[PDB]
DNA sequence: CTGGAGAATCCCGGTGCCGAGGCCGCTCAATTGGTCGTAGACAGCTCTAGCACCGCTTAAACGCACGTACGCGCTGTCCCCCGCGTTTTAACCGCCAAGGGGATTACTCCCTAGTCTCCAGGCACGTGTCAGATATATACATCCTGT
DNA sequence: ACAGGATGTATATATCTGACACGTGCCTGGAGACTAGGGAGTAATCCCCTTGGCGGTTAAAACGCGGGGGACAGCGCGTACGTGCGTTTAAGCGGTGCTAGAGCTGTCTACGACCAATTGAGCGGCCTCGGCACCGGGATTCTCCAG
């Protein structure tokens, strides 16, 4: 329960280490890098845009 | 056991056995886990109801962080599915998350069914019948149910 | 009175102007005969490509608390993508200026 | 005639500033002004033989793009 | 009285310029310069005032980008003064000369 | 009283789409016009120098999408294609 | 340990669930809403000061 | 059985005119032949781009010799033109 | 039994042909017109470019002893000329070698 | 087909520089001429591939390679 | 007496050499293998023509000469004889390929 | 700095070959001659914008003095590259075999050019209002020198 | 390292203003329908050249070792360039006036595309010999080390 809780949504493999501040919501920081470098400049939970502003390193 | 792709598979398929959503089932291909076929009942309160739709699932090694490509493999009469079941949705084509299960995606073709997508009209002709004339319509939807049952 | 007439560029559910990209292409003599998808694919790639400069350039110009892109908003949005850099490498935007970096040697410390 | 001297000492070491130059040495400012020369030399002719291939006695802006484009120099925001 | 140390005005000076947008030469001695040029050509023609804007943007930004490649060549050499060296090797590896 | 053509409409509707509120300089709207006619020369004239040297007196979607895997780099070129093939299936479509 | 990892380091009892945007340490709300009401825009971590617009909620 | 033309027999005519008792590799021709392809589609690019911005339809000499201008430097331009000029005045007066 | 066919290139005293070039500008899909002189012109010139390279590469054959032109004598040729070397800067020549030259500074002293 | 990268010799190298006019040569050379070589020619077998398969033939041709040199502003002549 | 040259005079004489002759300098044989595995990455199974495998390495032996000039006027300008790979680097930078 | 030994380079001569050069069908591409539709030359009107000038402000260029930080020369060191001999490897040349795929030709059919009609999207023209620049009084961070 | 003074620097507020986003008339170019023909998709066949394999020679690559030369760190000196301030200077802005030429329109004629018939010149093939690369041998020269 707790390891699903504090690993990341999107991926289920790795811990959550980022948060995008559009949408304040938590993934881990190399999920959002693909994301950006691919160009899906898009929250993957709720579908908001972003910048390479948005979103930065947390610990957790 | 080898790739990501392949575990997550492994966890969609689990969590279809365990806890699958209303009128909906999966399963892999025996040789290749890549391939995957679903069975999707008619939504209720629909001209779908009654139908046993067949689907086929073709996944790659980037799984979850793309859409894969999903084919109807029985015959349908939807205005958002092409001659050859080629299906165009937000979640398939325009709006993925690698969130997203293939019970997402099936309970989301399940509300396809209840609410076509006018911006996608893949049939034209299955488009302006739903748009004019919903008794026909209906009517060809029973007739793609009884022939899905075979 | 032969039907309603719709614009190409609706049919494809494109902005840009399918039959204006289509005139375009036969007046500008590049070949004898053009297709009937070329129009409509090149359409497609210029819309996606605007749509990117354009998402970026107001990304830049929100960061500077700005509600309007220019010049500047535009030149940064390039030069800090990569493969937009790459492709407009050759390319002077007038009044875009530069981006703002020093080489780390001449940092005091 | 002597125009060149109006790229003043002061321009050019701000046109360093930008690029990011931290001090210029005392010699450059003639090097500069004679590679500034040079360049508007290159595209000031290929800027005239448009113009008057196109039979005018005005150089315009368009014609300078030209000229530019024509040495893999694109200019935006001029037509 | 207050005194800067040689270099921090320098640095003051590379973020402000590196900030603004505006034309780093003045327009009057430009164009007289560019009248200049164009005589040698053909007498008494006459020029766009976006003709000679348009000039003016593309040598800044030549000599913009010019700049950057001889500061990496002093700083190449050891060095933070740039030199008339520094330019003609930038210009000799960019194939000009 | 000429009639002088820009893609000013499309870039605009297509800003309105991306920011819905976010307007746009007037100088900057002459720097996406001078981008857009730079890219449709680059890709026209890539697509008619394939065409003349396949032997081939038509343009169709195959040269132009050759030409886009020739001048976009990488990723960019990865969405342009993908936008294409979308748009011309569409437009088939219907 | 987990739960010494997902509660606050100011109160100990409460789960961390917000963030101070530009110094980026994680804390509660009540505990961060009380601090900035008191007027003291001021960090147990990083002493760093802050203002109405430096903080937001932020959900698992 | 295709048949594929080229330039070497009026190079080969061009060397006999130039040095009589010197002869050329089939390696060497080859590259004359390509550098004469390269300065044909140079130039007649650049002739229908300058017939394109003036909004002409036909490439005359005028276009020819504009090209020559832009393309070739200093005094190779001036000789060039020179024996274009002289070229087409003997073929006007033929 | 209309008249001896004179050839184009005769007319103009030229040895290169014009009615090819003519024909590729017509086929090349430059313009949709082609005017009479342009050929003439093209040919003129195409002709002259020839003869000062193949005279540059004669002269330098006959300068290392051999009575063939071979790819190192027209890349020297080509290197050598300022002109020539400004209008081919970014031309390879297959077999072509590079000028012998060695900076002073490497020499022994 | 795997790590041919190393057929590309210290020795070829080093007479490439000679070419060049490289009096002395430093031992870590190799490896990003190596790596400049590598970026090189994906650069240009991309381009050529994608004439090839265009053009819906299995086998790359010498007129494909000088069109992606060309394409590059590298124009290569006694190829046709 | 073994007999041995100081170090940099057979240096020169193999740059006289080399910038005399033609021929390629790398082997064509591990050449066309390198050409193989990395086109192996976009499409498989392909077929090269061997004059088309003669076009690259031409054309890649070219871009390295001309690269290992600038490199060496860099190294030259840097007041060293010796090339590193900085010198490569500053040369590739400046001329807009990295 | 001035001479021999040695290795590298240059010059001369005979030889064999294979690639440059001339010769012969012949077939298609260049030539010749009308024909006609129109693109471009040319005269004329206009009114837009480029050129020229004058006066006032003041922002900026100019010139001087100082000091200090950096360029440059000199020196030591040591380690990393080079020259070389020996051994190992695989490039290369020669030959042989199978066949995949490139290069033609025929046939047809569907897709695109060309034409006529029409109507609605986009362009020039007005217009008010809000994004942004500017002036001003702050709180705050940053450099510099003394501690 | 630390702290306080001085100077740019970030911040919030108020205000003008002029450029942009919206609305409207209209007009011309894009859409629709139709017809015609040829561009190319498809199939079939031929044979070229590409891949694969095997074996013998040997040239080039790999390894190792000794040495020395050059990269690099360190130090000292001097000069020239940054910084600041007082003194020109002319860029810049406004305002006005003039007219040259960009730009448009309307006429009209030479000129280039198109067609059909004709022929000769360049292409493919096919000999043929001499320019040149190579192997042997002699003469010359550059570099290094001892003097
Ligand atoms: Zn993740
Ligand atoms: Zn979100
Ligand atoms: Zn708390």
């Amino acid at each position: 329960d707790y390891k699903a809780r504090l690993t990341c949504p999107c991926c289920n493999m790795r811990k959550k280490d980022a948060v995008l501040t559009k949408c304040f919501h938590v993934f881990c920081f190399e999920c959002v890098k693909t994301r950006y470098d691919t160009r899906q400049r898009k929250c993957p939970k709720c579908n908001a845009a972003f910048g390479a502003n948005d979103f930065h390193r947390i610990y957790i | 056991m080898s790739t990501p792709a392949r575990r997550r598979l492994m966890r969609d398929f689990k969590r279809l056995q365990e806890d699958p959503p209303a009128g909906v089932s999966g399963a892999p291909s025996e040789n290749n886990i890549m391939v995957w076929n679903a069975v999707i009942f008619g939504p209720e309160g629909t001209p779908f109801e009654d139908g046993t739709f067949k689907l086929t699932i073709e996944f790659t090694e980037e799984y979850p962080n793309k859409p894969p490509t999903v084919r109807f493999v029985s015959k349908m009469f939807h205005p958002n599915v092409y001659a050859d079941g080629s299906i165009c949705l937000d979640i398939l084509q325009n709006r993925w998350s690698p969130t997203y299960d293939v019970s997402s995606i099936l309970t989301s073709i399940q509300s396809l069914l209840d609410e076509p997508n006018p911006n996608s009209p893949a049939n034209s002709q299955a488009a302006q019948l739903y748009q004019e004339n919903k008794r026909e319509y209906e009517k060809r939807v029973s007739a793609i149910v009884e022939q899905s049952w075979r | 009175a032969r039907a309603k007439a719709k614009t190409r560029s609706s049919r494809a559910g494109l902005q840009f102007p399918v039959g204006r990209v289509h005139r375009l292409l036969r007046k500008g003599n590049y070949s004898e005969r053009v297709g009937a998808g070329a129009p409509v694919y090149l359409a497609a790639v210029l819309e996606y490509l605007t749509a990117e400069i354009l998402e970026l350039a107001g990304n830049a110009a929100r960061d500077n608390k700005k509600t309007r892109i220019i010049p500047r908003h535009l030149q940064l949005a390039i030069r800090n993508d990569e493969e937009l850099n790459k492709l407009l490498g050759r390319v002077t935007i007038a009044q875009g200026g530069v981006l703002p970096n020093i080489q780390a040697v001449l940092l005091p410390k | 005639r002597d125009n060149i001297q109006g790229i003043t000492k002061p321009a050019i070491r701000r046109l360093a500033r930008r690029g990011g130059v931290k001090r210029i040495s005392g010699l450059i400012y003639e090097e500069t002004r004679g590679v500034l020369k040079v360049f508007l030399e290159n595209v000031i002719r290929d800027a005239v033989t448009y113009t008057e291939h196109a039979k005018r006695k005005t150089v315009t802006a368009m014609d300078v793009v030209y000229a530019l484009k024509r040495q893999g120099r694109t200019l935006y925001g001029f037509g | 009285p207050h005194r800067y140390r040689p270099g921090t005005v320098a640095l003051r000076e590379i973020r402000r310029y590196q900030k603004s947008t505006e034309l780093l030469i003045r327009k009057l001695p430009f164009q007289r310069l560019v009248r200049e040029i164009a005589q040698d050509f053909k007498t008494d023609l006459r020029f766009q005032s976006s003709a000679v804007m348009a000039l003016q943007e593309a040598c800044e930004a030549y000599l913009v980008g010019l700049f950057e490649d001889t500061n990496l060549c002093a700083i190449h050499a050891k060095r933070v003064t740039i030199m008339p060296k520094d330019i003609q090797l930038a210009r000799r590896i960019r194939g000009e000369r | 009283r000429s009639r002088k053509e820009s893609y000013s409409v499309y870039v605009y509707k297509v800003l309105k789409q991306v920011h819905p509120d976010t307007g746009i300089s007037s100088k900057a709207m002459g720097i996406m016009n001078s981008f857009v006619n730079d890219i449709f020369e680059r890709i026209a004239g890539e697509a008619s120098r394939l065409a003349h040297y396949n032997k081939r007196s038509t343009i169709t979607s195959r040269e132009i999408q050759t030409a886009v895997r020739l001048l976009l780099p990488g990723e960019l070129a990865k969405h342009a294609v993908s936008e294409g093939t979308k748009a011309v299936t569409c437009y088939t479509s219907a």
